[PDB]
C-alpha cells in the first residue's frame, strides 16, 4: 500500500560510468500512497502519471485501455497482449470486445507480435507516451513487496493522443491495481557499471535525503552543511484604498426644502464623481 | 554592497515590481537579465574581498 | 502629518501609514535565512535537525 | 560581569561598531540568559552570524 | 540495448552506437594543449625545442 523505493526508471537513453547523476524529470517519490484495488473491478483513475505494479501470479491482467471521454468523443488507446503478441492499437472507440465496436477513424496501426510481477509506468509529455517494463520474484500476497526493480523501457510511441483515462480491464478471474500517481520532483541515481543504477534517492521527504542530493554523496560525515534557504509563503493580502477617494453629490437631490414641478423638471449634470 | 543593490546596472530603473508592469514580459526579461547579472557581478566582488 | 510613507536606511519601504484609517506603522521583514542539516554521520545513525 | 578592568575598559572604547549604521543589515542580536533576545531581520538579506 | 549514446561526468558525449551496424564504442576526445618555448638563451645559443 506504499510504494517503498519503487519505481525508479531509467529518465533518457545516456548511459553514464560510475558517478552520481541529479535527475529532475524522475517521477514517483518514495513513500507515497498507491490505491490497489484489491478485490478485479473496472474503476476509472486520474492520469498525468501511474505506477502500475499488480504482484498477482498467474497474471490474467493483459490489457489496459487509454485515451479519453468514452462513447465517440475522441481517440483512446487499447495495449492488448493476447498469446505473446503485443497488440498496441489506439485508434478503437467504445460506441476483446471492446475493439470491434466502431471503426470510423483509424490510423497508426501497428502490431507487434513474437509468483509473477510486472510493473509498468506511462507517462505522456509533449505528445510522448513513455512505457517502461520491469520484473521481479516475489512470493507475499499481502501488499508491494520491498526492493528496487529498475524499470526498463520498451515502447515510446507517441500517436499524438491526450490520454486522460484508463479502464476496461479483462474479466473472468484475485486481480490488484496496485496504481500510484507521481509528482515532479528531483532524484539522485548512482550510475554503477554496466549501466545499473540499483540506488535512488528521494529529495522530497526528508532533510536527509536533501543533504545527501546536495552534496552528491550516499555517505554523509558529520557536521553541518548548508543546503538550501527556506522561504515563508504569504497567506492572506490586504489592499487599503485612500478612505473614500471622493464621493459624488447626492444630499441635495433628496435633502432639499423645495421641488419644482412635473413639467418643469430640472436637470442636472453629474459627471467626474 | 548595499549601494551597488539599489543602483541601476543599465537597465530601466533599479526598482523590481517597476520595469514589469511597464513593457511587454519578453521586453521586461531582458532588463531583469541584465539587474541579475548586475547583482551577480557585485556580490562576486563582494564575495572575492 | 504630510508625510504618507517612510523607507529605511538600505532604501527600503520601512513603514506606511494605512491609506483607509488609523494611521500607524506598516510591514515589517518576514522569517527568511539558510536551513542547514545536522547529520551526525551515516554509518552512526539516520536521524537529522 | 565576569571580566575585569582591563577588559571593561577595552569593551567600552572599541565596541561602539559604527553607531548608526546597525540599520543596514540584519542580525540576532541579544541574550537568552536575560531572555532579552531579539531577531532582527532586513530585506536586503544580509546577516551576521 | 536500449541505451542509444552515453556521456561522461563532465556532461559531454562519450560514446554511441553505430546507427548502420556493428553497435561498438565512438570517439575520444582529440590531442590539445599549449605549446611552450624551450631557450636555453639568445646570447649563447640559437635552437630551440
Amino acid at each position: 500500500h506504499t510504494s517503498s523505493m519503487r519505481g525508479v526508471y531509467y529518465p533518457d537513453e545516456i548511459f553514464r560510468s560510475d558517478t552520481l547523476y541529479l535527475t529532475q524529470d524522475l517521477f514517483l517519490p518514495f513513500y507515497s500512497n498507491v490505491t490497489g484495488f484489491h478485490t478485479g473491478n473496472p474503476v476509472i483513475p486520474f492520469k498525468d502519471g501511474i505506477y502500475f505494479a499488480a504482484t498477482e501470479k498467474s497474471n490474467v491482467v493483459r490489457g489496459w485501455v487509454f485515451g479519453s471521454t468514452m462513447n465517440n468523443k475522441s481517440q483512446s488507446v487499447i495495449i492488448i497482449n493476447n498469446s505473446t503478441n503485443v497488440v498496441i492499437r489506439a485508434c478503437n472507440f467504445e460506441l476483446h470486445t471492446m475493439i470491434f465496436d466502431n471503426a470510423f477513424n483509424c490510423t497508426f496501426e501497428y502490431i507487434s507480435d513474437a509468483k509473477h510481477l510486472r510493473e509498468f509506468v506511462f507517462k505522456n509529455k509533449d505528445g510522448f507516451l513513455y512505457v517502461y517494463k520491469g520484473y521481479q520474484p516475489i512470493d507475499v500476497v499481502r501488499d508491494l513487496p520491498s526492493g528496487f526493480n529498475t524499470l526498463k523501457p520498451i515502447f515510446k510511441l507517441p500517436l499524438g493522443i491526450n490520454i486522460t483515462n484508463f479502464r476496461a480491464i479483462l474479466t473472468a478471474f484475485a486481480a490488484a491495481y496496485f496504481v500510484g500517481y507521481l509528482k515532479p520532483t528531483t532524484f539522485m541515481l548512482k550510475y554503477d557499471e554496466n549501466g545499473t543504477i540499483t540506488d535512488a534517492v528521494d529529495c522530497s521527504q526528508n532533510p536527509l535525503a536533501e543533504l545527501k542530493c546536495s552534496v552528491k554523496s550516499f555517505e554523509i560525515d558529520k557536521g553541518i552543511y548548508q543546503t538550501s534557504n527556506f522561504r515563508v509563503v504569504p497567506s492572506g493580502d490586504v489592499v487599503r484604498f485612500p478612505n473614500i477617494t471622493n464621493l459624488c453629490p447626492f444630499g441635495e437631490v433628496f435633502n432639499a426644502t423645495k421641488f419644482p414641478s412635473v413639467y418643469a423638471w430640472e436637470r442636472k449634470k453629474i459627471s467626474n464623481c | 554592497l548595499v549601494k551597488q543593490l539599489s543602483s541601476n546596472f543599465g537597465a530601466i530603473s533599479s526598482v523590481l515590481n517597476d520595469i514589469l508592469s511597464r513593457l511587454d514580459p519578453p521586453e521586461a526579461e531582458v532588463q531583469i537579465d541584465r539587474l541579475i547579472t548586475g547583482r551577480l557581478q557585485s556580490l562576486q566582488t563582494y564575495v572575492t574581498q | 502629518p504630510f508625510q504618507q510613507f517612510g523607507r529605511d536606511v538600505s532604501d527600503f519601504t520601512d513603514s506606511v501609514r494605512d491609506p483607509k484609517t488609523s494611521e500607524i506603522l506598516d510591514i515589517s521583514p518576514c522569517a527568511f535565512g539558510g536551513v542547514s542539516v545536522i547529520t551526525p554521520g551515516t554509518n552512526a545513525s539516520s536521524e537529522v535537525a | 560581569t565576569k571580566r575585569s578592568f582591563i577588559e571593561d575598559l577595552l569593551f567600552n572604547k572599541v565596541t561602539l561598531a559604527d553607531a548608526g549604521f546597525m540599520k543596514q543589515y540584519g542580525e540576532c542580536l541579544g541574550d537568552i540568559n536575560a531572555r532579552d533576545l531579539i531577531c532582527a531581520q532586513k530585506f536586503n538579506g544580509l546577516t551576521v552570524l
